[PDB]
Parts: structure tokens; C-alpha cells; sequence
């Protein structure tokens, strides 16, 4: 038998976020 | 409905359709979730925009 990964059980408002932030690229590894 | 904003949306002057299916959901999310909106422009245009938002 295979499960269907039932429940995380905690709820929230969705809020696809309104106020936007500038998204700097964090590809700063060692150099 | 609790996060604060005072976002400003411009509204151009098309023929008889008065919004855009390009830009309708983005400009209705703010009027649905806002608490005080204001309107600057022509007299009957802001009248019918108040009518349209309150009626829609």
C-alpha cells in the first residue's frame, strides 16, 4: 500500500505577499 | 487586511471598458483588502469609479 501524505494539521492565511522587496542575488561563495 | 499600505494605482482613459484584463486582479486586490481609498481626477470619472468599485 502507498500513503497519500495526509496532514500537516496547522492552518494559516495564504497571503501571496503584497509588499515587494528587491531580490539581491546571494551567489557570493568564497571570492 | 492587516498589513499597511498606501499604494497608488494610475487609471487611464480607454473607451467604455475602464480597466484592463491585463490589470484587473492586481487593482482589485487592493480595493478589496484596503480600508480607505481616495480618487483624484475628473468629476464624473471618479464618481463612476466609486460606483464601479462599490458595485463590483
Amino acid at each position: 500500500k502507498k500513503v497519500v501524505k495526509q496532514k500537516n494539521h496547522v492552518y494559516t492565511p495564504v497571503y501571496n505577499e503584497l509588499i515587494e522587496k528587491y531580490s539581491e542575488i546571494p551567489l557570493n561563495d568564497k571570492l | 487586511k492587516d498589513t499597511p499600505f498606501m499604494v497608488q494605482v494610475k487609471l487611464p482613459n480607454y473607451k467604455d471598458y475602464l480597466l484592463d484584463n491585463k490589470q484587473v486582479v492586481l487593482t482589485f486586490k487592493l480595493v478589496h483588502h484596503s480600508k480607505k481609498i481616495t480618487l483624484i481626477g475628473d468629476a464624473n470619472k471618479i464618481l463612476q469609479y466609486k460606483n464601479y468599485f462599490q458595485a463590483n
